[PDB]
């Protein structure tokens, strides 16, 4: 711990972060875990993008993309320490902040 | 080899000389042997078998 | 118990189904026709069937040369010309500078062959028809389409060459 | 000249039989079966493109 | 994503959820994957050690070619590296640009080493060995798989002696001293 | 047929160790106890081994004679492309000499 | 050759519903339909299988057209087990009797047939085959029979006749599934004597593209028959380019 | 069935080896790898194995073709180098 | 064949082993020399790779098999010809 928690846009899902770098993603209702990570870092957030299919977590310096089963997709070699993540989801974009002071759209349709 | 010469001092002559078996392998009168009188020793490229003959070519 | 050797779950570019790469990944040999006694083309006999190449009818023209009466005076025997879609197609697609070739092309006597392909390209279309069917006379003059048809067995080919049509592997001459 | 092309004419008759498939007569008694064997994965269609 | 149809291909050509141009072609992935690489962060750190060499390469051969300060550092550079085990061959001064890469320095690693000295038959093999205490460089025994092994420490790569591995290469010749054991 | 000396044997990598298995001596119970079918089994059994031998012949045969007219063959091909390249050059210097 | 108490080894084919008895000499069998009789004296070859006795019959290349192609290397035949046939041509189960072994219990025969006298054994033969339908009509005329057919997975045409081009036409037009299948037997001599019979396939070939029927495969039927060849091709009413 | 009987082995084995049987056959160039289904029957109108060494011309055939074999597969062997190695020896 | 009598292109027989010398075997001629030479060599050639081998055989070479594979006295790898029965088992086969 400490937990940070972020459900699904319809509701379905539930994504926990731990800051030790414990990340879950599980369908809360059936009791279903979709994703287990132990990523031995310092996790700061982690966000849903356009369904539960895919993930981001914001880990000690990169934010990396996960998939459905918790299988690395992609490292966001160009978001630096971010803190906060968020997903447009009718722009399918996901937005990033933190210690550098700088805000940075990426389209994950098109990476 | 035997039966080439008949005594030690005909090989003397020959020492140096090209021979050559039936089957073609290349080889040289090296020296005479002192026991029995004709026999001498030489060197050929492969090693050679017992039903090989060796000839020398003379005019 | 924790296993050794722990890695992290990555994508595996080479053997991943999802990419694109990964996702696309009884013997023929064709009878040599009946019609053939080695090179020699026995089946084919009078009246002849002829495939009008493009280049052909322009050459006929400079060289005033009529394409039935031109044919019979080659081989001395009835000729059927026939002309495809794509040497219509071909034709057409030259421009107004050709339209006198194309009202010739036109001539009754000259039948008509559908075509069946997408395609206007017309030197694949006779080659095709011809290792199909070891029944036609080439006409023409390309370079190019020549050379294919003389590695067909059994194929006769027309030129149009000096002041009249030479007919090439047609022993019947 | 006559009896060299007469020799010449039925080897290639014997050649052409290598090459490809002829007619002879067709069928002859009782049928005894393809006596060469079946080529179950073997195709010599023309096919059209 | 399902299968995009025809009409959906031509308004969607970009669309790419596993394939990006910033992965650089999962080359990293693949280069972990080849010598078992357990840190994702160790083939970036490589990276930049192969860029600050490049980066010098460059540098030198813009300096004029008789110059004796660039042939005398281009050949230390070369020295080096050769030493270390990252570069085959000291003819060649375009090596440090073409031949310098990180499955260069990934091949010294100590379980790739292990591999081909045949003391295991996989680099996973080896990896597994190292992290339970069998391999030992010099007197010192090396648990972390990711140990740079030189040309010259690459004669001091062996067994612990008291290992069972040790044990088992002996009994199956019939060459086992229980004195030394 | 060749054979490796002892001592050469004995310091092989376990990779390329040569498998020499040795004569048996001592009668096997199995070897004591298995039954052959004789009389018509014999012959059914001799007759197998004698079509196996006609077969593998007759393959042996035919394919050296594929060996053996491979080898003609190469040496008539290998004289056409000779022609085809020399030619080749010739026509090359007369396209050229135009230019 | 293939005597009485020889024995053989079945294997299938690499069509479904075909067989092959391996031998000193091998046939080209097909599984029987009605066990114990035969159609027109072919041999036949029993098996113990576990017993119930399964029967298979010998098909004759010299005597069906079909099964020369099968010799010859067709590459593709929609005729299979349960497919509906309609088979044009239908003089008697010479042919269509081996056809309704290859469709199986599942699938049905059309035969077809003008003349009467061969058709009353069509008859007898089919009441052996309940899988076989016999329609004496003539091919040429559709319409008439069009109560009796529904929809067809391959139509194959035996018919010896100038115009069997207009009667595979109409055919397939009434009958004929989309994409579904289509076999002609083609022998030059009763189209047009006259021409050459390379003349003549390519003059079948370019009716039955005008008639939205693509082909897929051209063979000859040598050395079984001389002159004849076998167009095996496709129903593509919505295009063939 | 996996038990395989020996008969029903040899006749598929006498089936692969064809070409041998009959030195004017001289079937087509195949491979015929055994099946994983097939049923051995007979026609109506002795195994096969039976049925061929029945026949003497067959029976001859073999004897004198194996033979030939031996001769050629026994030539130069150790047999060979024995008598070679003895007449050196005086008698 | 231009320009060469079939004269020219006669066969020249190949002569044998002396009566006196008929003990010793047959007189090799090149021929048969050549097929010496060439068998030798093949065995040379695999013979000194093998020494090769054994000279860069690294003693710590560890594989998983080299517990199914036992060694003998002698230092030679022993081979089972195929590859014990339990007490229910010999009963059944007695
Ligand atoms: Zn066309």
């Amino acid at each position: 711990g400490p937990y940070h928690i972020k459900y699904a846009k319809n509701g379905t899902h539930l994504l926990i972060t731990g800051r030790k770098g414990h990340v879950a993603s599980m369908d809360w209702r059936k009791g279903q875990l979709r994703a287990e990570l132990f990523l031995n870092e310092t996790c700061h957030s982690a966000t849903y993008l356009q369904n539960e299919q895919y993930f981001a977590v914001a880990q000690k310096k990169y934010t990396f993309i996960y998939d459905h089963e918790g299988t690395e997709l992609h490292r966001l070699k160009q978001h630096i320490e971010a803190r906060h993540l968020d997903f447009l989801p009718y722009h399918y974009l996901l937005v990033t902040a933190g210690e550098t002071g700088w805000l940075k759209y990426h389209d994950v349709s098109t990476g | 080899i035997k039966d080439m010469f008949s005594s030690a001092m005909e090989v003397a002559r020959f020492e140096g000389a090209q021979i050559k078996t039936v089957s073609g392998i290349r080889g040289e009168i090296k020296r005479a042997l002192s026991k029995p009188e004709g026999h001498y020793r030489a060197a050929f490229e492969d090693k050679i078998l017992m039903s090989d003959i060796v000839i020398l070519r003379s005019w | 118990t924790r296993k050794f050797g722990l890695v992290k779950r990555t994508l595996n570019t080479k053997k991943d189904q999802r990419l694109k790469k990964n996702q696309e990944n009884t013997r023929n040999i064709p009878q040599v026709s009946s019609a053939l006694f080695f090179q020699y083309n026995q089946a084919i006999k009078p009246p002849y069937q002829v495939l009008i190449d493009t280049n052909f009818i322009n050459f006929s023209i400079q060289k005033k040369v009529d394409i039935v009466r031109g044919m019979m005076d080659c081989l001395l025997a009835k000729c059927n010309p026939l002309i495809t879609d794509c040497v219509m197609a071909e034709l057409e697609k030259l421009g107004p500078k050709y339209r006198i070739a194309l009202k010739l092309a036109r001539d009754p006597r000259i039948k008509r062959l559908s075509c069946s392909h997408k395609g206007t390209y017309a030197d694949d279309c006779l080659v095709h028809r011809v290792l199909q069917h070891k029944c036609y006379i080439v006409a023409t003059n390309d370079a190019g389409l020549k050379q294919r048809i003389r590695k067909i067995p059994g194929i006769p080919l027309m030129s149009v060459g000096g002041h009249a049509y030479v007919i090439e592997k047609l022993p019947d001459v | 000249s006559r009896v060299k092309k007469r020799k010449k004419y039925q080897k290639a008759q014997k050649k052409l039989k290598s090459v490809r498939a002829v007619y002879s007569g067709g069928q002859s008694g009782v049928y005894e079966g393809e006596k060469t064997g079946i080529k179950k994965g073997l195709t010599r269609s023309v096919k059209f493109k | 994503v399902r299968k995009l149809k025809h009409h959906e291909q031509k308004l969607l050509k970009k669309v790419d959820f596993l394939e990006w141009k910033q992965d650089q072609g999962h080359r990293d992935t693949q280069v972990m994957r080849t010598y078992h690489i357990q840190n994702r962060e160790d083939y970036h750190k490589y990276n930049r050690i192969c860029g600050d060499i490049r980066r010098l390469a460059n540098k030198l051969s813009l300096l004029p070619p008789t110059d004796p300060f660039r042939r005398k550092h281009e050949q230390l550079l070369l020295d080096k590296l050769y030493a270390m085990g990252v570069l085959t061959t000291k003819s060649k001064i375009s090596d440090l640009e073409n031949k310098v890469t990180v499955s260069a320095i990934c091949r010294r690693r100590l379980p790739v080493i292990m591999h081909r000295l045949k003391m295991a038959e996989t680099i996973q093999d080896a990896v597994k060995f190292i992290e339970q205490g069998h391999v030992r460089v010099g007197p010192n025994l090396i648990n972390d798989p990711a140990y740079l092994v030189t040309r010259n420490m690459e004669d001091y790569v062996t067994w612990v002696d008291n290992s069972k591995i040790k044990k088992t290469l002996l009994r199956y010749r019939n060459q086992i001293d229980d004195f030394d054991f | 047929g060749l054979k490796v000396p002892k001592a050469v044997q004995k310091e092989l990598p376990f990779k390329s160790q040569i498998h020499q298995m040795k004569p048996q001596k001592k009668k096997t119970y199995m070897a004591k106890r298995a039954v052959v079918l004789g009389g018509d089994e014999k012959k059914a059994r001799s007759f197998i081994q004698k079509v196996l031998t006609i077969s593998k012949a007759k393959d042996s045969k035919r394919k050296e004679q594929k060996a053996s007219q491979r080898k003609e063959r190469l040496k008539k091909l290998a004289k056409m492309e000779e022609e085809k390249s020399q030619r080749d050059k010739e026509k090359k210097k007369e396209y050229f000499a135009q230019n | 050759g293939a005597r009485g108490g020889a024995k053989v080894v079945i294997e299938p084919h690499r069509h479904a519903g075909v067989y092959i008895a391996r031998g000193k000499e091998d046939l080209l069998v097909t599984k029987n339909m009605a066990p114990g009789e035969s159609v027109y004296g072919e041999k036949r070859i029993s098996v113990e299988e576990p017993p119930t006795k399964v029967e298979y019959r010998v098909w004759n290349p010299f005597r069906s057209k079909l099964a020369a192609g099968i010799m010859g290397g067709l590459d593709e035949l929609f005729i299979a087990p349960g497919k509906k046939v309609l088979y044009l041509g239908a003089a008697s189960g010479t042919s269509v009797s081996h056809v309704s072994d290859v469709v199986g219990p599942e699938g049905v025969v059309y035969a077809v047939e003008f003349s009467h006298r061969p058709g009353r054994e069509l008859i007898s033969m089919a009441k052996k085959r309940p899988n076989i339908i016999p329609i004496i009509e003539d091919a040429r005329h559709p319409q008439k029979y069009r109560m009796l057919i529904g929809m067809v997975d391959c139509v194959f045409a035996d018919v010896a006749q100038p115009d069997q081009a207009r009667i595979i036409a109409l055919n397939s037009h009434m009958f004929l599934k989309d994409q579904g299948g289509v076999v002609i037997s083609i022998k030059a001599n009763c189209i047009d004597s006259t021409v050459d019979a390379e003349t003549v396939f390519a003059r079948e070939v370019q009716k039955l593209r005008e008639e939205r029927i693509k082909p897929l495969e051209q063979l000859t039927l040598e050395p079984y028959e001389r002159d004849h060849c076998i167009v095996v091709g496709r129903y593509m009413r919505s295009g063939l380019k | 069935d996996d038990n395989m009987r020996r008969e029903v082995q040899r006749d598929l084995l006498l089936i692969k080896h064809r070409a041998a049987l009959d030195p004017k056959r001289h079937y087509k160039k195949q491979r015929w790898e055994v099946p994983e289904r097939f049923a051995i029957g007979t026609i109506i109108e002795s195994t096969i194995l039976e049925t061929l060494m029945g026949d003497e011309a067959s029976n001859k055939y073999f004897k004198r073709k194996y033979n030939e074999i031996q001769e050629k597969s026994t030539s130069g062997r150790k047999a060979h180098y024995k008598k070679m190695k003895e007449m050196r020896k005086k008698r | 064949a231009k320009l060469v009598h079939d004269v020219q292109k006669k066969q020249h027989r190949e002569r044998s082993q002396l009566t006196s010398r008929s003990r010793y075997g047959f007189l090799e001629k090149h021929k048969d020399y050549v097929k010496r030479a060439q068998d030798f060599h093949r065995k040379q050639s695999t013979l000194k790779v093998l020494r090769e081998k054994a000279k860069e055989r690294n003693p710590d070479e560890y594989y998983h098999a080299m517990h199914s594979r036992k060694t003998d006295a002698k230092g030679l790898l022993i081979s089972s010809r195929h590859g014990s029965l339990s007490m229910d088992q010999v009963k059944l086969l007695k």
